[PDB]
RNA sequence: AUAAACAUACUUUGAAUCGGCCAAGUCUGGUAAGCAGGACUGGCGAUGCGGGAUGAACCGAACGUCGAGAUAAAGUGCCAAAAAGAAACAUAACGAGUACCACAAAAGGUAUUCAUUCAUAUUGACAAUAGGACCUAUCGAAUGAAUGAGUCCUGAAAAUGGAUGGCAUUAUAAUUUCUUAACUGAUACUCGACCGUU
RNA sequence: UGUCGGCUCUUCCUAUCCAUUUCAAGCAGAAUUGAAAAAAGGUAUGAUUGUUCACCAUUUAAUAGGGAACGUGAGCUGGGU
RNA sequence: AAUGGCUGAAAGCCUCUCAAGCCAGAAUUUCGUCUAGAUGAAUACUUUGUCUUUUUCUUGUUACUUUAGUACAAUUGAAAAUUAUAUACGUUGUAUUUAUUAUCUCGUGUAUUACUCUAUCAAAAGGGUAGUGAAUACUGAGUUAACAAAAUUUAAAGCAUAA
């Protein structure tokens, strides 16, 4: 039959199936689509989440009822540290996506960007970039290197930085850094390079990364409940009281 | 039933010259050159020379020949045959499609680009949205006089096209058509000569 | 013996319906098939035809669980895998070990680009249609059902048009050369002993 | 197809042992040809074969097999309707080889089996008195089309391969 | 060294669509096109050489062969109809053969 | 403009049939499909009969002054008068059915000196050119 | 006329069974039913095998164990053993495709092919342009009306996602007819061997 | 094969009630009426009766019609039978 | 999509097309974005530089160990496009497996290469330069074969050290 009164259905299908993430930091699925007349700019932060707070705001719209004294609304204090950059990668579209064709790497690597590479780092032997760092000035380790670059400036369509938080600055307990990849958005792929090894080892801040009254996309792992029922998971309506074998629960 | 050949031709004049590469003909002439693909894959166009009058010498013609067909297939050679015949037209003497505007109440004004490149219809029926309508490649709008404008340009499946797309832009809606008789209509259709 | 070379099929103007059932018939031969540009093959009906039969196509699917139902697969290098895997025994051991014989590229990769192409007479679009039939090729109808990667294979062969373009010219520069050269060596007074046999048999 | 010639006379009260039946019947065989004959007295002259004997049976070779003649068919089939009559004309160089074309168009374009159609007379008209739209185009003196949209001709089945080398092309012809 | 076969593939059994009769063996000898050709090769030796691996603790040979002839021609196409002195194993389907050019009449 | 038209007098090869590689004049043309090929049996052998246009192939050679219809007396003189047999023989599908013809003759031993003998001129032509 | 000596005529004793069902160039009650009830015959019951993809009844054909060959129903694009050529009416569509069988109607169409009847057809028939329904000039070959027969389109709407068997075809690998002393195929037919009954 | 209804929940059909895009009117406007594309979204709160059904009082843009063993009893309730 | 249209035949006129070619138009479809996601890619460090099987150490993997056996660089594989295809020719008439004159020895230089190797410049190239070797054409001469033999493509045992 058809059921007596009709509803809307409880719960989202666009996010089915709902399985939990493994690695804390949410990796960016997509970003911005590339504009080639412009200077190249990063498209990308990370910064760890503090907490929340209420401010009184001044409205400064046009044909509004608010009241002039303020709005008060809640804020997110969102603290981020300057991040340094630690190599790039190139991309390529083929008929199966984007392909990386190579990765240059900076010569000096701070101790939490080796951490990454491991599991057991009081026990681990700490050689990570180290056989890249000895050999980073010779001359056959050099020509490599300009190798990979005239591979990229030809052979690629995308370049990313792989730009590092710094944990010292921070007062979480963890020390490996989180390695993002900032997709670099601009002019041609000749000057996106030459922009990406231009910061190289060096440190780069929110502010030349966002600007003032700029809307953004956080992405993010949202907060741990653990096993649930369906009242708590989906919302359904919780059954009558004289009900056998409970009442939370789909019938 | 099955015509074992069709043929048809259209007449060159003496200002216009045309070349066949498979299909792909091109037309030159005092206005400018016109490029047009006729992408039937059972006809085939070729320049000659063919005696046209009763009683007259030859004539540089394009002849377009159909072997063995339907009558389905047999109908478009007389449509390709005109095709080209409004390619010789439209680069020897232009096209032109004046337009007029009709309102009842409420007057229309027209903004046109400096470049005549496009138009702009404002306050038709008194609503308050300024609809664009851009025009093709190689069409150019002016400003007769008062309430009329033509389409000056080269292509007829262009300059045409682009008089029927002001006129698509500025219906009524949800209101009696046989009444509410607004709207930019083509007026008369003729040639730049 | 052992047939270890690769048959290249060169599916430009070829009949997706046709240029199948020759395959799936010879992989059960003990041979193997590589379909270069599966996705310059033709269909016949318009393209507004080609989308129902699509729909109905994307209507077949599990319905208390999806992730189990009728994979359909969008990229023309796999609907032509597809084609041919309904031509093929069905769960046994001699319908799959001829279907790891099988490939599709859209575009046309490295080792494949060098090879010589081959071509199936019956599988035509030339020989088996009416010219004025409508027909649709298998990447322009792929993108209409969302398919991404449709500029990708168009930029991968404008760039290998022009780099066999340029091989030719060298190629046929050395060519008419060695065979004016030839000729040359076939009218030699102290060839004229070898060339009566070859002349003998219309070699020469 | 087989075109002969039987006749067969009546010997009872009824009618004269002087009344010799000609035809001229077409048949695949000439069991075939028998029973059209055979049926053709009975349903038109009450003569039954326990009552009747044939006389001759013999085949008509056409005597001229190498001119080019403007067949004109007279015949009767019967449809879901009524039962009509159809006039056909057709171009081949036997009298036999004719009334083939007559049995697979009418059973293509009217769908009618070929125990339906009853062949009446068949001659031979003028140039100028074929009434076929399409027939009518290739009976003039000046008549040429090239042949396009070829298909490459193989000697014989035996060079035909399932898979072939380089691109393939039709024929200008 | 030199060649003195042509390769013709294992296609199957004689069977219907619903049944095998592994008694006789179908190839699909390389260049025979048509049923016209065959008329040749009624009779000419045809072996299924295949290879064993085989552990260096033992005496059989690590090359065998089962022979047999070529017995009738088979469809329009060229097939022909091979008896053997043991049935192929199901696992030749598809491989290929040798078509010997004995006994010769020639 | 198509070059090659079926009309009457068009010379045409044979290409299937016991008759493969012959010559034939077109002397009627029925319908769409089916014309009279008599290419004179007293010259090429080719008698008189109905043909279907998927045998038959179009040759460049037009009979001069043919009729619709010709007797084979007649026929002869003005297929003789051209001499299309000395035309086509010149011809690049003349000279690749007189090719077929040799090669089928050939036996092993002409196989094997043919073989032997153009390796070492082709080798020599590619060594000549630096 | 034809068949009939393991022919013909029986005698005694006795077992099982009397719930039946299906097919139809048949019938009755019923609007109708995979409904109820019958007459003649064949089957399923009691029965496998080759074919209809699957099916108690449909088509071929009834079975000791085998080997080789021509066959029957029916098929020969691939799954699937096996076919090439010829002609047409269709196919801008989930239209067409193995009867029993798993559906489609009345009606409409300036969609298309063929045929029939009638009329206007020349130095002038229609459409068109120009001038004064009708006439002239130019335009120069077919034109107009009615009827019949195929094919096609609308008519055509149901609940898990799916069924010419699937893939797939579209001057076919579809529908209808044909040509070639072509091919494939049952436990049935022929020959040979072996077991048993008479 | 646990045999009515209701509570809870999911999905499917279109012969569409609302929202979107279009034609027709005896469409001047407003309201309405007939039909076409389209099933991705939505389709209520209560008094009496065990009721499906019914009839009333409101509200909304609309308060459309149906199937899933007359969906759903080791899901419930036991009002009726 | 329904619908409204443009040019336009059939059918000299008319027509949005049960014709070729196009435009505007839905809460529609597809990219874009969101969630889950298989075969993959790059980099870092440890190795390995032809090879696997069996026993065996570890929580487990790789490297590793012992006795064996196996081949040792050098002729393969690409025009594109159209099919009513500029004109000419129809170049006919067997796709891969399957296009080398048995082996060895002695001989002069030249020339060639989708050949091998080294160095370099470059390179997600059947790339350029230089050198060397191989084969081949000019193009040789000579020895040997009779009986048997011309099958590798993988077996069996360990845990010292390192990550």
């Amino acid at each position: 039959s058809h059921r007596k009164f009709e509803a809307p259905r409880h719960g989202s299908l666009a996010f089915h199936p709902r399985k939990r993430v493994h690695k804390v930091r949410a990796t960016v699925s997509a970003f911005p689509k590339d504009n080639a007349a412009e200077k190249p700019h990063l498209t990308g932060f990370l910064g760890f989440k503090a907490g929340m707070t209420h401010v009184i705001r001044e409205v400064k719209r046009t044909n509004t009822k608010l009241p002039k004294d303020g709005v008060l609304e809640p804020v997110t204090i969102i603290e981020t540290p300057p991040m340094v950059v630690a190599g790039f990668v190139g991309y390529k579209k083929t008929t199966t996506g984007l392909k990386p064709i190579t990765a240059v790497f900076a010569e000096h690597i701070a101790d939490e960007f080796k951490r990454r590479y491991t599991k057991k780092w009081y026990k681990n032997t700490k050689n990570q970039f180290a056989v890249h760092t000895e050999k980073y000035n010779d001359v056959k380790a050099k020509s490599k290197r300009e190798r990979q670059i005239r591979l990229i400036k030809n052979r690629c369509d995308v370049v990313r930085v792989i730009a590092h938080t710094q944990m010292a600055l921070v007062p979480l307990k963890q020390k490996k850094a989180e390695v993002m990849e900032i997709q670099i958005n601009g002019g041609s792929i000749a000057e996106k390079v030459d922009f990406a090894v231009s910061l190289l080892e060096k440190q780069i801040s929110v502010n030349s990364v966002f600007g003032t009254d700029e809307c953004i996309d956080v992405c993010s792992v949202t907060k741990g409940h653990g096993y649930n029922g369906v009242i708590k998971r989906f919302g359904v309506r919780h059954l009558p009281r004289k009900t056998h074998r409970g009442l939370r629960k789909v019938a | 039933p099955r015509l074992l050949k069709k043929t048809e031709h259209v007449v060159i004049p003496e200002g216009v010259n045309i070349e066949i590469n498979r299909k792909n003909i091109k037309v030159t002439g005092p206005r400018g050159s016109l490029t047009r693909e006729f992408q039937h894959p059972k006809v085939d166009i070729y320049a000659s020379k063919l005696v046209v009058k009763k009683e007259g010498p030859k004539e540089n013609v394009v002849v377009i020949d159909m072997w063995y067909g339907n009558r389905r297939d047999s109908a478009v050679v007389r449509t390709i045959a005109s095709h080209i015949k409004n390619m010789i037209t439209g680069v020897t003497k232009g096209y032109q499609y004046k337009m007029r505007v009709v309102y009842a109440h409420f007057p229309v004004t027209l903004v046109i680009a400096d470049d005549g490149k496009s138009i702009q219809v404002q306050n038709f029926l008194g609503e308050k949205r300024t609809r664009h309508i851009e025009m093709y490649d190689g069409v150019v709008v002016k400003k007769l006089g008062k309430d009329e404008i033509c389409l000056e340009g080269n292509d007829v499946e262009k300059v045409s096209q682009s008089a029927a797309n002001i006129h698509a832009a500025n219906l009524v809606r949800n209101k009696d058509i046989r009444q509410f008789l607004d709207g930019v209509y083509v007026s008369e259709k003729c040639l730049i000569e | 013996s052992t047939n270890n070379k690769v048959t290249v099929i060169d599916c430009h103007g070829h009949v997706l319906g046709r240029v199948a059932s020759v395959v799936a018939k010879h992989l059960l031969l003990g041979q193997k098939f590589v379909l270069v540009r599966c996705e310059d093959l033709q269909v016949c009906g318009t393209l507004k035809m080609r989308l129902v039969q699509w729909e109905l196509y994307q209507r077949k699917r599990v319905n208390t669980n999806p992730t189990r139902g009728a994979f359909h697969h969008r990229s023309p290098a796999d609907m032509v895998r597809k084609a041919v895997r309904g031509m093929l025994p069905k769960n046994n051991y001699r319908g799959k070990l001829a279907l790891k014989n099988l490939k599709c590229f859209e575009g046309c990769p490295a080792p494949y680009d060098k090879m010589k192409k081959s071509s199936i007479p019956e599988a035509a679009a030339i020989y088996s249609f009416n010219p004025t039939r409508k027909r649709t090729l298998l990447g322009e109808l792929g993108t209409a059902v969302g398919w991404k990667y449709a500029d990708v294979v168009a930029k991968n062969e404008a760039e290998r048009k022009e780099r066999a373009a340029k091989w030719y010219a060298a190629k046929q520069l050395k060519q008419k050369a060695v065979a004016e050269a030839k000729e040359k060596i076939l009218a030699d007074e102290k060839y004229k002993a070898k060339v009566a046999i070859l002349k003998k048999f219309g070699y020469a | 197809m087989k075109e002969y010639y039987i006749t067969a006379r009546c010997t009872d009260k009824a009618h004269n042992p002087n009344e010799i039946f000609r035809s001229r019947v077409f048949a695949p065989n000439y069991v075939v040809a028998k029973s059209k004959f055979w049926m053709m007295l009975k349903k038109q002259h009450k003569v039954k074969k326990i009552n009747a004997e044939l006389l001759q049976c013999q085949p008509i070779f056409e005597k001229n097999p190498t001119v080019v003649k403007n067949y004109q068919i007279f015949l009767r089939y019967v449809s879901a309707g009524g039962i009509h009559n159809i006039t056909k004309q057709y171009r081949d160089v036997t009298r036999v080889g004719a009334v083939r074309q007559m049995y697979n168009d009418l059973a293509s374009q009217y769908r009618t089996r070929q125990d339906k159609i009853q062949l009446i007379s068949i001659t031979t008209v003028g140039d100028k008195a074929v009434k076929n739209p399409v027939l009518h185009q290739f009976v003039g003196h000046h008549v040429k089309f090239p042949m396009v949209h070829c298909k490459p001709v193989i000697a014989s089945k035996r060079f035909n391969l399932p898979i072939k080398a380089g691109k393939l092309t039709t024929k200008l012809c | 060294k030199c060649r003195l076969h042509v390769n013709a593939v294992f296609m199957g059994f004689q069977r219907a669509q619903r049944n095998q009769y592994p008694n006789v063996a179908l190839l699909q000898i390389s260049g025979v096109n048509t049923k016209e050709d065959t008329p040749f090769y009624i009779g000419k030796r045809v072996a299924y050489v295949y290879k064993v691996n085989v552990k260096k603790g033992s005496n059989k040979p690590a090359i065998r062969a089962i022979f047999g002839k070529i017995v009738a021609p088979h469809g329009n196409h060229g097939v022909v109809k091979a008896r053997f002195l043991h049935n192929l194993p199901p696992k030749a389907m598809g491989q290929n053969l040798k078509v010997f050019l004995y006994p010769s009449n020639i | 403009v198509f070059s090659r038209f079926v009309e009457v007098g068009r010379v045409v090869l044979m290409k299937t049939g016991p008759f493969a590689s012959k010559l034939a004049v077109i002397v009627e043309i029925l319908d769409h499909n089916r014309v009279l090929v008599d290419g004179p049996q007293a010259i090429t052998g080719v008698p008189r009969q109905v043909v279907n246009l998927n045998t038959i192939s179009l040759t460049s050679f037009v009979v001069n002054k043919v009729t619709r219809g010709m007797t084979h007396k007649k026929l002869c003189l003005r297929f003789t008068q051209d001499a299309i047999i000395k035309r086509f023989n010149k011809t690049a599908t003349g000279k690749a059915i007189e090719k077929r013809i040799l090669r089928e003759k050939m036996t092993d031993f002409d196989k094997f000196q043919v073989s032997i003998i153009n390796r070492k001129i082709n080798a020599a032509a590619k060594i000549a050119v630096s």
